[PDB]
RNA sequence: CGCAAGACGGACCAGAGCGAAAGCAUUUGCCAAGAAUGUUUUCAUUAAUCAAGAACGAAAGUCGGAGGUUCGAAGACGAUCAGAUACCGUCGUAGUUCCGACCAUAAACGAUGCCGACCGGCGAUGCGGCGGCGUUAUUCCCAUGACCCGCCGGGCAGCUUCCGGGAAACCAAAGUCUUUGGGUUCCGGGGGGAGUAUGGUUGCAAAGCUGAAACUUAAAGGAAUUGACGGAAGGGCACCACC
């Protein structure tokens, strides 16, 4: 039940120096431990299960069904992640996929078609994603248009918080797994188009490895 | 699917190269395609070394080599285990073996 | 490093380095480093620019001080050489060692008993020292490198050219890098040569360590 | 498109207007071929007289007898 | 049915129909 | 980024690469962030400042971050101009 | 056949590590004292173990050993290691230098040292192995 | 054979963006790229640039922030009222808060967003966000 | 030991060269031709690609000559086999060769149209040019060859890289594509039916070029993974295997 942890980040997380993973996603930190993605969005975190696959690796004695899990994450407000388990039951699956979905969550951005005025409801651009065969194109749409997209995409893009879209998908969408994750893949580089927006070069602040080195030393090694 | 990038021979510029037959087998084979294999090899091996040296008219008389440039069909030389199949890693290897 | 007077290469300095032979690079040359080079020879072998050499000495050693905690700087070589060199800088600047063997996934799995998770890499070969260099762009860790002039610069992030090879060359460079880090940090003085010898620092061959066992007497 | 010409207009055109006879549906709907051996002539429906009452034995995997008319 | 002799078959069929269509001319 | 009332609403502003711009992303494990220390110009000791910078994981897997951090310390006079 | 197993090894291997000091090369008293600091549920296992305690305190009585680890590190590792002779090897009266590191220190600060005794240039450049 | 040198010159300033390079030259040269650079210059896409004059055409080299995800040439340069050029940047800008198609008018080479309130249309040259 | 005839050009012979492709290997001469490099020569947009039209186009095959060594469709046997009009063997006509005339097709393949731009690294090789310590020959210096170490262009390639792409295998092109527009020709549209019928056209013929429909069908197919399987390769074990 008690969170112990392992590593330098989620030792930070756990002793409060560090408080939004906004200031995580900043320098690019890997985030490894469970628990800090579910300390800061908690009580918001809400799953889907996209999809239960049977695989099967064929042996001397017949076939060997291990059951994939698809699990996409996110709280309705600007936090998405797609995580995906293969394991020998499906309850394993869905656990094990639900903690990759949390640790897989990325930032997105999400901007305005038009006026900029009130919240950001769609996405800032014209934003493309692939995966395998995919390839899922998100366009901007004005407020009430909602999402125009398939069931699988319209779980996440509703999930990342995004209020109103115009998909576009070529290729195998019928492969969950690849249009699951171009959709992701796509929102994902929300935060890796570079927008005049972000033109004026950055104030480096200091690393929270930087920042609490001092506190590092006497809680754990 | 493609298995070899020069496809099994060493033509690239070519578009034509006189074909040789294998020597084993008989089939006309392309030269650059062909598995050809130079042997030099004494007369006698071991056994007959002794005893021809022995009966020698002479003192101090090296034995002649036999010098047979092999071609080999490409079935000529797997069946006669001058070539063997080589994992697709181990395809790529171009040096000689030690 | 830069348009300074007590950070310039001094004479002593020099000696150490034409000694070691740090001016002698390989025959071939990396497209990275055709900066950190003069001229080739007869023979072939590249000439490496000894003033340029300081200038990522100073860099590197700059880098390394400014790491707080220098507890988490991993001091890397796996090839003999620069094994004893970087087991000793680490005694110097209070940093953490890998002397030999580098397990993968210490940086990566963080289960392994060996998950050292640093601030900053020094690697005595990138070639031989690839592991670490992969692994430090998985959990994002600057590397300091010693560069022989045909050494990849892969996952390098300020490169000192140097004669990696040779077990004289990697001694020094490595007891040059620790005396810098001290003099910057503020353990020693720039006034005095450095009580610690730079052939503290040089691999010895089993066959001089026998050479050692016995002309005690 | 293999030629964005500002002049080429009727290569564009002419090639599509080539091209569409090599689709099914479309060859099949622009010809009369299809619409003449229609047994219905291109109608929805069609009243006939039933000549006999046939079993017809279904496919290869399900085997019941599928109970048509000739008309 | 290799391909080269289902086209040496269908050949020879075409030739046999250049046979029985040379006695009306 | 800003609204009708002018207000920053993005929930975060990334870094982005000191070298070619290139904004570096939540998941760029590749990237790697350097603090290069200053020193007193007649002393030769640590100040306690240092001049920071940062690269995405793409040039740094081409291999040319050695030159770019080579290139931000010499424009920034940590390094030799000479050199 | 007689390749001692993992939980032969790995328990003598860990003995060793926690308990170097009590242990010698002598079997029927490493026997005794693997009795007293663990329980070894079975004779023969206790006798493995100390059988291989005994193989390995040989091998530690000779050079270093793999996979180890004990307090000193080991009085030829931390100790000797700070071996240093009377004057170093960088210590050369006369280094030896071409003409061309020359024209490079001509083009430092360092255009006339007194230790550097530049050699006639090595002539006919033929360093590489031929080919096949 | 080189036909549309203004798509030699945005391709190889776009190759050498993508491979992040500081500076790129551009081997012909003519008044058509050196307009369009200068309407990429004063939205800040790109550096401050320089024109090498030999007695043929020119060579140009262009300082290059990261700002630049892509310039492109349309070819052909079709035609463009006021009414069909919303459709074009519909279709061919990543948003409406950025991005500009460059298209040559009457009044002279210039973005998307000038002709507006010019009020004058022209051909299509190119575009960059 | 000779003589005669007709094929063929071993070894040298290469991931080497040349050619638009098909193709091209004894010596020597003649004949025109050609890329590449070199150029402070000239013309000055003459260009790129291409319905029509055209040249060349392996082998087999056709017609009329010449020649017929070898090999060898058909055929005659001799074996194997249950059969064996086949694989194996001995003969063997057309053919294989040369000349003149057709034919115009090949997995005619890099299964990859041509032109142009840009984007990595590396050491090789072939051609030309340029530069550089040294060794060797024409010895009597030169200057030319032969090596040696570089650079430049053009070519056939190779290795390597998270450039990037791709379903992948893989590709410095198959990249610079949803961030979709450099020019242009040909050409594909689920599998069969079918490159069939039919009409035209070319051909002495064999056939080639153009070329459907009815009808039938839920797949056919690509790449890769795991397994089983092999009359594939290698390693290992066992007196339920052998010695």
């Amino acid at each position: 039940k008690e969170w112990l942890p392992v590593t330098k980040l989620g030792r930070l997380v756990k002793d409060m120096k560090i408080k939004s993973l906004e200031e995580i996603y900043l320098f690019s930190l890997p985030i490894k431990e469970s628990e800090i993605i579910d300390f800061c969005l908690g009580a918001a975190l809400k799953d889907e299960v996209l999809k239960i696959m049977p695989v099967q690796k064929q042996t001397r004695a017949g076939q060997r069904t291990r059951f994939k899990a698809f699990v996409a994450i996110g709280d309705y407000n600007g936090h998405v992640g797609l995580g995906l388990k293969c394991s020998k039951e499906v309850a394993t699956a869905i656990r094990g996929a639900i903690i990759l979905a949390k640790l897989s969550i990325v930032p997105v951005r999400r901007g305005y078609w038009g006026n900029k005025i009130g919240k950001p409801h769609t996405v800032p651009c014209k934003v493309t994603g692939r995966c395998g065969s995919v390839l899922v194109r998100l366009i901007p749409a004005p407020r009430g248009t909602g999402i125009v997209s398939a069931p699988v995409p319209k779980k996440l893009l509703l999930m990342a918080g995004i209020d109103d879209c115009y998909t576009s998908a070529r290729g195998c969408t019928a492969t969950l797994g690849n249009f699951a994750k171009a959709t992701f893949d796509a929102i994902s580089k929300t935060y890796s188009y570079l927008t005049p927006d972000l033109w004026k070069e950055t104030v480096f602040t200091k690393s929270p490895y930087q920042e609490f080195t001092n506190h590092l030393m006497k809680t754990h090694t | 699917t493609k298995k070899r990038r020069n496809n099994g021979r060493a033509k690239k510029g070519r578009g034509h190269v006189q074909p040789i037959r294998c020597t084993n087998c008989a089939c006309c084979v392309p030269k650059d395609k062909a598995i050809k294999k130079f042997v030099i090899r004494n007369i006698v091996e071991a056994a007959a070394v002794r005893d021809i040296s022995e009966v020698s008219v002479f003192d101090a008389y090296v034995l002649p080599k036999l010098y047979v440039k092999l071609h080999y069909c490409v079935s000529c030389a797997i069946h006669s285990k001058v070539v063997r199949n080589r994992s697709r890693e181990a395809r790529k290897d171009r040096t000689p073996p030690p | 490093s830069g348009a300074l007077d007590v950070l310039q290469m001094k004479e002593e300095d020099v000696l150490k380095f034409l000694a070691a032979g740090t001016h002698l690079g390989g025959t071939n040359l990396d497209f990275q480093m055709e900066q950190y080079i003069y001229k080739r020879k007869s023979d072939g072998i590249y000439i490496i620019n000894l003033k340029r050499t300081w200038e990522k000495l100073l860099l590197a050693a700059r880098a390394i001080v400014a790491i707080e905690n220098p507890a988490d700087v991993s001091v890397i070589s796996s090839r003999n050489t620069g094994q004893r060199a970087v087991l000793k800088f680490a005694a110097a600047t209070g940093a953490t060692p890998i002397a030999g063997r580098f397990t993968p996934g210490t940086f990566t799995n963080q289960i392994q008993a060996a998950f050292r998770e640093p601030r900053l890499l020094v690697v005595t070969d990138p070639q031989a020292d690839h592991q670490p260099l992969m692994e430090a762009s998985y959990v994002n860790l600057p590397t300091i490198a010693l560069c022989n002039t045909d050494s990849p610069l892969h996952y390098v992030d300020i490169a000192i050219p140097c004669n990696n090879k040779g077990a004289h060359s990697v001694g020094l460079m490595w007891w040059m890098l620790a005396q810098e880090v001290l003099r910057m940090r503020g353990t020693i003085s720039r006034e005095h040569p450095w009580e610690v010898m730079p052939d503290l620092y040089f691999y010895r061959d089993p066959e001089e360590i026998e050479k050692e066992e016995q002309a005690a007497a | 498109g293999k030629c964005r010409g500002l002049r080429t207009a009727r290569k564009l055109r002419s090639h599509r207007r080539d091209q569409k006879w090599h689709d099914k549906q479309y060859k099949k709907a622009h010809l009369g071929t299809a619409l003449k051996a229609n047994p219905f002539g291109g109608a929805s429906h069609a009243k006939g007289i039933v000549l006999e009452k046939v079993g017809v034995e279904a496919k290869q995997p399900n085997s019941a007898i599928r109970k048509c008319v000739r008309v | 049915m290799r391909a080269k002799w289902r086209k040496k078959r269908m050949r020879r069929l075409k030739r046999k129909r250049r046979k029985m269509r040379q006695r009306s001319k | 980024m800003q609204s009708n009332a002018g207000e920053f609403v993005d929930l975060y502003v990334p870094r982005k690469c000191s070298a070619s711009n290139r904004i570096i992303g939540a998941k760029d494990h590749a990237s790697i962030p350097m603090n290069v220390a200053e020193v007193d110009k007649v002393t030769g000791r640590f100040n306690g400042q240092s001049k920071t910078y940062a690269i995405c994981g793409a040039i740094r897997r081409m291999g040319e971050s050695d030159d770019s951090i080579l290139r931000l310390a010499k424009s920034h006079g940590i390094v030799s101009q000479n050199f | 056949g007689r390749v001692r197993t993992k939980t032969v090894k790995k328990a003598a291997r860990v003995i060793i590590e926690k308990y170097y000091t009590r242990l010698g090369n002598d079997f029927h008293t490493n026997k005794r004292v693997c009795e007293e600091i663990a329980i070894i549920p079975s004779k023969k296992l206790r006798n493995k173990i100390a059988g291989y305690v005994t193989h390995l305190m040989k091998r530690i009585q000779r050079g270093p050993v793999r996979g180890i680890s004990i307090k000193l590190q080991e009085e030829e590792r931390e100790r000797r290691d700070n071996y240093v002779p009377e004057v170093s090897a960088l210590d050369q009266e006369i280094i030896e230098v071409d003409p061309d590191t020359k024209e490079m220190l001509k083009l430092l600060d360092f255009g006339s040292l007194s230790n550097l005794q530049v050699t006639q240039p090595t002539v006919g450049m033929n360093f590489k192995t031929p080919r096949g | 054979v080189r036909m549309n040198v203004l798509a030699d010159a945005l391709k190889s300033i776009n190759n050498a963006e993508k491979r992040g390079k500081r500076q790129v030259l551009i081997r012909p040269c003519s008044k058509v790229i050196v307009r369009f650079l200068t309407v990429m210059m004063k939205h800040g896409y790109i550096g401050e640039f320089e024109i090498i004059d030999d007695h043929r055409a020119g060579k140009i080299v262009v300082n290059l922030t990261g700002r630049l995800n892509k310039c492109g040439v349309i070819s052909p340069r079709f035609d463009v009222q006021l009414k069909d050029l919303e459709k074009w940047q519909n279709n061919l800008l990543p948003s409406r808060q950025f991005g500009f198609i460059v298209l040559t008018t009457s009044a002279g080479i210039m973005d998307h967003e000038e002709a507006r309130r010019k009020h004058t249309g022209g051909k299509i040259l190119g575009f960059f966000f």
